[PDB]
């Protein structure tokens, strides 16, 4: 049973198989979870400014014993409202204020402290604080700060190559990424030799990074090397050869095995030869001399009786060495394998190649790469080396860092160090030669397991800490200087730098940027947008072609369908319905557990790495009662390859049809019957709508828009409310009943809509009232209606009646025909809002005023000025008519008898002030909204700024009145329920107060302290709404605080009304869009069997090359639901009973299969039938899954319903001709948006305007009257036709030739017609600037 | 951007000019015409004596 | 350039040019002091350093400003690059008459025609309008004439449609690409604020009616207009400037109205009835028959050019479709009424406008072009030309092709699981058995929507071509073709392919019967790669242009002849299983030289200089001849450019 009483009034039907588990959550959750946290009082010191803080806070003097710590910090509560910033202008943020602590101490004594300063707490800086849809109100206007997408702190062993390696080799480096510091690499050569880089700079030897991590070279033989016995004792030459360790190699010749010989001279190995090898025990078998000549020694041995330097390490051991070697040094002689099939040295290679040896020398190398000159001495190289990347404080990459490098490495252990270490380096360059040799597989940058989000949160985060690690630094130079005085900790403590680095990270950046105010759907969608540009990541959108590709793990994750298709393609995406973030910094995504066939109602949240193990079932499965499935083959996915499974094999499933989908293009009905590429630029021009007066509900949606709508935060709700009271345009107020209500309040919630304010895209956001007068309202239940809304219903768009036929090529590829009753209806008027604005910037010569006294300019012009010279609210303005009458004043001057005669004459003017009057740009035509004045303090002119003060202040007065006035009237309720029964009836106390007649003395006991409390309880409100009403005062006509130059500041706002016409681009939910050409009238529109005729012609030759099918079934679904709804219509209009209308409300209502139970005579009464009925009168609400809809049978069943051809084909007539046509046209309803991309400001003219000064040519883009561009393929096009004589023409006279520009115009004007070409200006200039430097130009003759 | 805006404007006596670049006359009268206009105030009278 | 008035701030001008200078001033003043060579030789390594960005900044060190870590831009910086002065000075400086006009659709208004709106009118002509109105002595002063025009009298107006009569304008599309990028056309005023294009020269500006942006100018001297008007007109580009097809060429609705009048489904109203010819529409539009009426019999009056220089008629009593017959009041009297009795799709009305072209002239060309599109918008919109979803059809036998697919792939896995075929094979049987599954699928679904349609009739089964809207789309050429109508009726096919591999299991749907979640996920990795492509290889596209105009602008012709029997050897490509492209275009519009021989011995075909017009090539393929040495470009001796008796036309003349 569903009550929802603000739904009730009218229901949408589902066609939903699927049974819906899990719910959509808040869809907003990721903008305000992380800044949340981000000022959240933890006890612990994880995330946010306790973990900021904490890091580099304490702060030690230079051996002056004088420590700096910190208590707690408090976030101090805002100044103004957001309303209050959106009017004002203002950022709204927070103060941040946090207790500190400096504690100096005596010397002579450890750790002995003497005095502590621990009593005063300083400001550092204001917090942007958040609002209650993730946006801040930076500069007054809405911005958002999208989260970045960037790979995840932690090795990658990457292949990089193919075609690039211009070698036919493939190549295996290896880099490590920290979040913070210097970058390493191990790359891999061709000559199979490996090379150190840092900050992808010259390269650098192998082992270089080795031996200057305190390595000598037996220790690294013995460590990446295994050395076997080799002991060749009285001349045996016997080896310890073991099959299982090492095998796969033919033998030479004399090979024997304990005894009797298994493998013989020239044979090749078998693994029976191994076999029997390792059946019996093998001892040390003799082997010839050559397998000495090629195999190296490991270690560096020594004679007994001197100690010589004779067989070095990394040496092959001769014929001639062989002998002194055995005769001096010893018998067993430490060797390598160096087995080439399976294994590679990688080292030995580049151990004679290092140039340097000892310790020292190779500590110099590194620093010498790092900086060309300045050699070190022996302490700062150490120093430099240490401090790169074994610097605790210099590196500190992350915990997510360390799970990353645990997690592909093999480890158990997930808590380590920020810091690098030896062993770390060490596994990792085996790792590399393991994998070169072959050991496993290479990681995936594509993969969403190895790519992480960060959020605003941690973002924050970072900015605070590099900005307070630098006041770290002042703070600790002004401990170090001067440490004997005992001031309060404000030695160095500055608010400036932090708050400017905070204000321009959020202000100014490549992530933050204002929001679209131009829809619900856009808001909401931009607020879950993702970008891979910005501080990290990719630097650019080039260099990038497999990047931008859908990867298999971006199922429930991203969206591959909303993303632009512009050059940034694949770079932006979106989230989905349920994608959440994992608990670090990844994507996860929820599924269903599947235990032994039954699938259980309990969700698991799993990410990119525990997906590919499981087998997750697809959504698109049959299931049973009890949760068994159908059929035994079903089709899942284990590891990417998606194939049939059995029941026992599947053990996860998907949750809805809506996982993989985005909050976007979940809204597109029948999205499975459209194009990726169609659905894509529908679902992106979706959020380019633009609303209008009337808002219509959809008729063929998908139940997603209700969520989206009321997530958006677009409209007002009523929170814990019970009954509603008083109604209004702009203000609503609700009685919370007894129960939701708790003691020490009133008990009255109000609401103050948003009635026509400036939106970021020039729109305007008006919000309308629902409920009508007194009606019981629920928690949870909207109230107003917002832009583009209808009951709590995203609906950005009007179903027009629509038809597929070509009419006498008005729609030729992409055109579309408006007939005139759409135009004549207003449907799709839209409304935009301007603002101007005008400041006064006190000059030398004098201040400027607004005093309307403008010299030369005729009454006409002023007589729609006021005193002040700002327009009255209400008024029109066309052209360039004068908004506000702002002068400059002009230098005194002498005596001048002329103008002191002039003075004497006329008078008041005297040449003193110009004309600098605000005036409306040309091609503007309007009616003004509202004026708005802001004066600085310490200026109190205030000639007509008072009214808008006076009304702000009646305004909160009569909104704050009201609770005043509710306890007021409960106490005096109370007063006169505790005198019955007293001797004092209701009479005297409803004629006259009388505070009860003073204690008359009906108890004499108790009445008497109870009228008493009473009295003082009611002086207590009346002081206390006193104050309020001080409080309220003093803050509306405080006045604000502005530029230094800028004197006072007058805004403007202005609406303008724009209406349908050919040039506007109307565009519809499946990627169709279409300009207007023609407005056609009623009469020649084409009509059907009963006279009505249709509102928009369409071309039907789109469909089979666009696969928008998805358009015929909308068409027939929307003329299903206006059958419906003409049915209703109809019985509403005979005034039958309504038993009938109600059993037909519920057969149409249960029509299809089972997809959910609802029934009327039930829940509803009889006098909710009749909204119902009255509600959908128009049309039938349909709402049909994204990947769950309807069938083309059901569609064709409900056409039977409401009298209508299931084919839906029907006859229509010439509007013209008045004959009948061939070949029955489908029509239909479809849901049409407009663009935002109209006519009346694509459209710029130019005749002649100002130039520039630097190569005189014109403005340009419509900046003050510009002029458009000339181009070199459109040259190049001239030069194709051989038109010399209109190159020159283009080249001189419509250009910076400033000689021939007057020339041609005489001559136009005196209609010569003739041509001066002359030479154009910037040749000279760039003979100027050629001539700047040291080069001789010039022209001969 | 090298030229930032750069508009180059109106001035009152470039006006004048404007309109005696169509104003028809011979080169005696366009010799006074420039002459004349040459010598305007921003106010608008002339600085000199018409001898 | 203040910006905020107080202080100009003059920036990455002046600001090394005061280093420079202080510098400078310092050194020459230290110089004369005596001072030590260590502090003047820092100095002076400064002032060095100094006039070195001056003068180049990315080359040595880095000059930053205020608060931005930005470079500043030297001399040298202002004149390399993108934005230098070697830039937009080259015909890219701002123009004056111009600007974002916004493209509609001129169902009429000729092709010698352009819409321009009255509100972007009376200001491109406003030096115009003030000459107009000093001459007809409507105001006495230029500030009455200002006065005049700001206020839009209709006097005003009645000027404007004077002067713009007979005065051309020009349109430019902003993405050009070749000569037709720019074309000239007569403009004509529309109360409205877009230009209307017309729809047959939008193929020249590729536009597509959508949110689009058209540039417009104005030419005031006289050999602008006239350049414009003899060069630039839309009736002189009717042939291709590349290969020599004519650019004008109908494929829209135009096409399937006239695919339609131009049927007959079995026989129509009125099937015996017999008429001269003017009759049919006369019987049409009251009654009596309909356009798809066959085996009506007419008197067609052909005029053949047998003659030469002069034309003869011959009255003929031909079969024909009731539709025929009225577009043959359209065709001209040259061309004959073969060329007119057919299916008569997209290639049937190309070949038609071409030998129009040809036999008759430029104007008739141009008129009969006109007039068709006048009747296919007529057509288009009399006919309906509806779609919906029982129009298409699902094959039944889909569902038994998909079972017996499925059937031997599991076949296949359990020949697999036996251990006798490997991984890579089964694969491969796979996919070929997927794709015959296909192919019969896709044979199906033609076979279904091709001719197969019974009428009633004496016999009851004729089975004529169906009139079925996708396939009368695909047959006639308008719009779609029948790789899109696989994906509609029959199955997608394989449709996998991340990033080289093709996944085994395909899509077996269609957008009819709905889709589901993993095929659609799937689906959109090919849209995704070629948008991707497109968006990547669309400047890589302007680039290679821009080197080519750049590595080939100075070729002009200037040489009339010659004079060199050098010249290269044409034959037919004949590479592969059969040839590519045979000596019939290659030879076309080329110059043959002397070595010109028949296959006999001692016998001529054609003189060393001679051009092969139209007819010279069927003599050469009558004698079967292979190698053929022409004159051609370098080779031809004038030191100077490519003289032109080894170029032949290749253009619209």
């Amino acid at each position: 049973m569903v009550y929802s009483y603000t739904e009730k009034k009218r229901i949408r039907k589902d066609f939903g198989k699927r049974p819906q588990v899990l719910d959509v959550p808040y869809l907003l959750s990721i903008q305000l979870d992380s800044f949340q946290k981000f000022i959240e009082q933890d006890p612990e010191g994880q995330y946010g400014l306790e973990a900021a803080f904490r890091s580099v806070f304490p702060i030690q003097s230079y051996s002056g014993n004088s420590e700096l710590q910190y208590v707690s910090y408090r976030l101090g509560e805002p100044v103004f409202d957001v309303q209050e910033c959106q009017i004002r202008g203002v950022t709204y943020s927070a103060p941040l204020r946090v207790k500190l602590r400096l504690v100096i101490y005596e010397r002579e004594a450890p750790e002995g402290t003497v005095k502590d300063i621990k009593e005063q707490e300083v400001y550092m800086g204001e917090i942007p604080l958040m609002t209650d849809n993730g946006t801040f109100v930076i500069n007054g206007t809405e911005r958002v700060i999208v989260s970045q997408l960037h790979r995840s702190p932690g090795v990658f062993f990457d292949s990089d190559k193919g075609k690039t390696h211009s070698s036919g080799k493939v190549l295996y480096n290896a880099r490590i990424i920290p979040y913070r510091g210097s970058w390493l690499d191990f790359e891999f050569d061709p000559k199979d030799n490996l090379f150190v880089r840092i900050d992808r700079r010259r390269k650098l030897p192998a082992t270089i990074i080795l031996r200057a991590l305190n390595y000598t070279t037996e220790q690294i033989l013995d460590l990446f090397f295994e050395k076997v016995i080799f002991e060749i004792r009285d001349n045996k030459l016997q080896m310890e050869l073991v099959p299982e360790r090492l095998r796969g190699e033919t033998a030479s010749f004399d090979i024997e095995a304990n005894g009797k010989v298994y493998v013989e001279k020239g044979r090749r190995i078998t693994a029976r030869h191994i076999r029997q090898l390792e059946k019996d025990d093998v001892k040390l078998i003799e082997v010839p001399v050559e397998y000495i000549a090629g195999k190296v020694v490991a270690k560096d041995y020594i004679d007994e009786s001197t100690g010589e330097l004779i067989c070095a390490a990394n040496m092959e051991l001769s014929l001639d060495l062989l002998a002194k070697l055995s005769q001096s040094g010893h018998k067993r002689i430490e060797t390598l394998f160096t087995n080439d099939l399976d294994h590679g040295p990688y080292i030995s290679e580049t151990l004679r190649v290092d140039p340097t040896n000892d310790r020292l020398s190779a500590l110099v190398e590194i620093y010498r790469m790092m900086r060309p000159g300045e050699p070190p001495t022996r302490e700062a190289a150490e120093s430099l080396f240490e401090n790169l990347f074994f610097s605790e404080d210099r590196y500190d990459l992350s915990a997510v860092g360390r799970m990353k490098f645990n997690r592909s490495l093999l480890r158990e252990e997930i808590e380590g160090s920020g810091i690098l270490s030896k062993d770390d380096i060490i596994d990792v360059m085996k790792k590399l030669i393991d994998i070169r040799n072959g050991k496993g597989e290479v990681d995936d940058i594509d993969h969403l397991g190895n790519r992480r989000i960060r959020s605003v949160g941690e973002m924050a985060e970072n900015q605070f800490r590099v900005g307070l690690v630098r006041v770290e630094r002042a703070v600790k130079e002004r401990l170090s200087l001067g440490d004997l005085d005992t001031l309060m900790p404000q030695d160095m403590i500055n608010a400036k730098p932090i708050s400017a680095a905070v204000k321009e990270f959020f202000g100014s950046s490549q992530l933050s940027q204002f929001m679209d105010q131009n829809n619900p759907l856009s808001e909401i969608t931009h607020k879950r947008r993702i970008s891979a540009l910005g501080p990290g990541g990719l630097t650019r959108e080039r260099a990038g072609f497999e990047v931008r590709d859908v990867h298999p793990t971006h199922y429930g994750r991203v969206c591959p369908i909303e993303t632009p298709e512009g050059p940034n393609i694949g770079l932006i995406n979106s989230l989905s319905v349920y994608a959440q973030t994992n608990e670090y910094g990844f994507l996860e995504t929820p599924y269903r557990k599947v235990t032994d066939g039954v699938v259980t109602d309990e969700i698991h949240y799993l990410s990119a790495i525990e997906e590919g193990n499981y087998v997750i079932a697809q959504a698109n499965s049959n299931l049973d009662e009890e949760g068994h499935f159908v059929e035994d083959l079903v089709t899942c996915r284990s590891k990417g390859e998606s194939s049939l499974f059995s029941r026992d094999q599947v053990d996860y499933m998907d949750v809805s049809t809506q996982q993989v989908v985005s909050v976007g293009a979940s809204l597109i009905p029948f999205l499975e019957h459209d194009d990726a590429n169609r659905a894509l630029m529908g679902a992106n021009m979706q959020r380019q709508a633009v609303p209008t007066l009337r808002a219509d509900k959809p008729l063929v949606g998908t139940g997603m828009e209700r969520a989206v709508a009321v997530d958006s935060g677009v409209t007002a709700v009523a929170k814990r409310g019970g009954v509603v009271q008083y109604v209004d345009a702009s203000r609503i107020v609700i009685k919370v009943n007894e129960d939701e209500m708790y003691p020490g309040e009133a008990g009255i919630d109000i609401y103050n809509l948003t009635k026509y304010t400036r939106s970021n895209q020039n729109t305007c956001i008006n919000q309308m009232p629902c409920v009508s007068l007194g009606e019981p309202v629920e928690r949870g239940d909207v109230l107003a209606d917002g832009p583009s809304t209808d009951l709590g219903e995203l609906a950005l768009g009007q179903n027009m009646r629509v038809a597929f036929m070509p009419w006498n090529g008005y729609n030729f590829e992409d055109s579309i025909l408006v007939s005139e009753r759409v135009v004549q209806e207003d449907r799709f008027t839209t409304i935009h809002i301007q603002e101007l604005a005008c400041v006064s910037r006190d000059t030398k010569l004098g201040p400027e005023e607004i005093t309307a006294d403008i010299p030369n300019v005729g009454e006409a012009a002023l007589s729609k000025l006021d005193e002040s010279g700002i327009v009255y609210i209400g008024a029109e303005v066309t052209g360039g008519d004068i908004l506000v009458g702002k002068v400059t004043p002009k230098g005194e001057t002498q005596l001048t008898p002329e103008e002191k005669l002039l003075r004497a004459i006329f008078g008041e003017k005297a040449s003193d002030v110009k004309d600098s009057s605000l005036r409306v740009p040309n091609g503007v035509s309007g009616t003004v909204i509202d004026v708005q004045v802001f004066t600085r303090d310490g200026v109190e002119k205030d000639k007509r700024a008072l009214e808008i003060e006076e009304m702000q202040l009646k305004q909160a007065k009569k909104d704050l009145s009201e609770e005043l006035q509710i306890l007021e009237a409960g106490l005096f309720s109370r007063i006169r329920a505790v005198l019955v029964a007293g001797g004092v009836e209701a009479e005297k106390l409803d004629k006259l107060p009388r505070d009860r007649w003073l204690e008359l003395g009906l108890t004499d006991e108790e009445k008497q302290n109870q009228l008493e409390q009473l009295a003082e309880q009611y002086d207590e409100l009346k002081h206390e709404f006193e104050k309020k009403l001080e409080a309220k005062r003093r803050k509306i006509t405080q006045g604000d605080d502005l530029a230094p130059g800028v004197l006072k500041i007058v805004k403007v706002y202005l609406a303008v009304k724009r209406r349908i016409q050919p040039g506007d681009k109307m565009a519809g939910r499946h990627g169709n869009k279409g300009v207007i050409s023609k407005i056609n009238p009623i009469e020649d529109m084409p009509y059907d069997e009963n006279g009505t005729p249709v509102d928009i012609v369409l071309n039907p030759l789109g469909v089979p090359s666009r696969m928008n099918i998805g358009q015929i079934l909308e068409t027939h679904l929307g003329m299903a639901a206006k059958g419906i709804g003409d049915k209703i219509n109809a019985m509403l209009k005979q005034q039958q009973e309504v038993a009938k209308l109600r059993e037909f409300i519920q057969r149409a209502y249960d029509l299809g299969a089972d997809v959910r139970q609802k029934v009327d005579l039930s829940t509803f009464s009889d006098e909710e039938v009749m909204r119902l009925a009255e509600n959908l009168r128009k049309g039938m609400p349909i709402a049909t899954p994204v990947f769950d809809g309807a069938k083309e049978a059901e569609i064709k069943e409900l056409l039977k319903l409401g009298d209508l051809p299931t084919s839906g084909q029907i006859r229509l007539y010439d509007g013209r001709t008045g004959e009948q046509f061939e070949r029955p046209v489908t029509v239909g309803y479809m849901y049409m948006l407009k663009l935002n991309h109209l006519v009346d400001d694509k459209m710029h003219a130019r005749s002649t305007g100002s130039y520039s000064l630097v190569t005189q040519q014109p403005l340009g883009g419509k900046a003050q009257f510009g002029g458009q561009r000339f181009g070199e393929m459109e040259v190049w096009a001239l030069e194709a036709y051989g038109a010399a004589y209109t190159l020159q023409e283009m080249l001189t006279v419509k250009s910076d030739d400033v000689n021939g520009r007057t020339k041609m115009y005489k001559n136009i004007v005196d209609g010569n017609h003739q041509m001066e070409p002359g030479m154009p200006e910037s040749f000279n200039v760039l003979l100027k600037e050629i001539r700047s430097l040291g080069i001789n130009i010039e022209l001969e003759d | 951007l090298p030229v930032y805006q750069g508009e180059t404007t109106q001035t009152l006596q470039d006006y004048l000019m404007w309109q005696v670049e169509l104003t028809p006359f011979t080169d005696t009268d366009r010799a006074i015409a420039t002459s004349i206009v040459d010598a305007v105030d921003d106010t608008g009278y002339l600085t000199i004596q018409i001898e | 350039v203040p910006l905020d008035g107080g202080r100009f701030a003059t920036s990455d001008l002046n600001d090394l040019y005061r280093r420079v200078i202080n510098r400078n001033n310092r050194l020459k003043r230290l110089l004369d002091l005596a001072a030590p060579d260590i502090i003047v030789r820092n100095e002076k390594r400064m002032l060095q350093e100094a006039v070195d960005a001056l003068l180049d900044n990315g080359r040595r060190g880095r000059a930053i400003t205020g608060s931005n870590k930005r470079p500043l831009k030297s001399l040298a910086d202002m004149i390399k690059g993108k934005q230098g002065r070697f830039r937009q000075n080259l015909l890219g400086k701002r123009v004056d008459y111009s600007g974002r006009s916004v493209i509609t659709v001129g169902p009429y208004l000729r092709l010698h025609q352009c819409g321009l709106p009255k509100k972007m009118a009376l200001e491109l002509f406003k030096p115009f309008i003030y000459g107009k109105l000093e001459l007809r002595g409507l105001a006495t002063t230029i500030k009455a004439a200002k006065k005049m025009v700001e206020r839009e009298e209709a006097v005003v107006w009645d000027i404007l449609d004077e002067v713009i009569r007979e005065h051309p304008v020009l349109l430019n599309r902003a993405p050009t690409l070749h000569r037709l990028g720019i074309q000239a056309f007569e403009p004509v005023l529309i109360e409205g604020k877009a230009i209307q294009l017309h729809p047959l020269v939008c193929a020249a500006y590729n536009a597509d009616f959508d949110g689009d942006q058209m540039a417009v100018h104005v030419p005031l001297t006289l050999e602008a207009q006239l350049e414009a008007r003899a060069l630039m007109m839309s009736t002189n580009n009717i042939l291709s400037p590349a290969n020599g097809e004519p650019i004008i060429v109908p494929s829209q609705d135009v096409v399937l109205g006239l695919y339609y009048m131009t049927r007959d489904c079995v026989n129509a109203k009125g099937e015996g009835m017999v008429l001269t010819g003017p009759k049919e529409a006369e019987r049409l539009y009251r009654s009596g028959l309909a356009s798809l009426h066959a085996r009506v019999k007419v008197r067609i009056t052909e005029y053949e050019k047998d003659a030469n220089g002069e034309l003869v008629a011959k009255t003929s009593l031909k079969d024909t479709t009731v539709g025929r017959a009225i577009l043959w009041m359209i065709v001209p009297k040259g061309l004959p009424y073969s060329i007119v009795n057919q299916a008569l799709g997209k290639k049937a009305i190309s070949k038609m406008l071409n030998t129009c072209y040809r036999i008759l002239g430029l104007k008739p060309t141009v008129i009969f072009a006109d007039q068709i599109m006048y009747t296919g918008f007529a057509y288009a919109a009399r006919s309906g030309a509806s779609v919906g979803i029982d129009d298409m059809v699902i094959p039944e036998k889909k569902h038994e092709i998909i079972s017996e697919a499925e059937a031997e792939v599991a076949e296949i896995q359990e020949q697999f699981q036996s251990g006798l075929v490997t991984a890579g094979e089964r694969y491969n049987k796979v996919i070929d058995i997927w794709a015959a599954a296909n192919d019969r699928v896709s044979k199906a679904m033609m076979d279904n929507l091709q001719t197969e349609t019974v009428i009633n009739r004496d016999g009851q089964e004729e089975k004529q071509v169906s009139f079925n809207s996708i396939y009368m789309m695909a047959d006639s050429g308008a719009r779609g073709s029948a790789a899109q109508i696989r994906q509609l009726a029959g199955m997608r096919g394989l449709m996998a392919k991340p990033d080289g591999s093709i996944i085994e299991t395909p899509i077996t749907a269609n957008f009819r019967e709905g889709l589901n979640v993993l095929q659609y996920f799937i689906s959109t990795h090919g849209a995704r790669k070629g948008l991707a492509d497109t968006a990547l290889k669309t400047a890589n596209s302007g680039y290679l242009t821009r080197r080519l105009v750049d590595v080939a602008q100075d070729l002009v012709v200037t040489e009339d002849d010659c004079g060199t029997h050098e010249g290269i050897m044409m034959t037919p490509v004949i590479e592969g299983g059969d040839v590519k492209e045979p000596l019939r275009d290659r030879v076309l519009g080329r110059v043959t030289a002397e070595d010109v021989l028949k296959p006999g011995t001692a016998d001529i075909l054609v003189p060393r200089n001679t051009l092969l017009h139209e007819q010279w090539c069927d003599l050469l393929e009558e004698n079967s001849v292979d190698a053929v040495k022409v004159r051609s470009v370098v080779s031809c001796d004038t030191d100077f450019g490519v003289c032109a008796h080894c170029y032949g036309r290749d253009l619209a003349r």
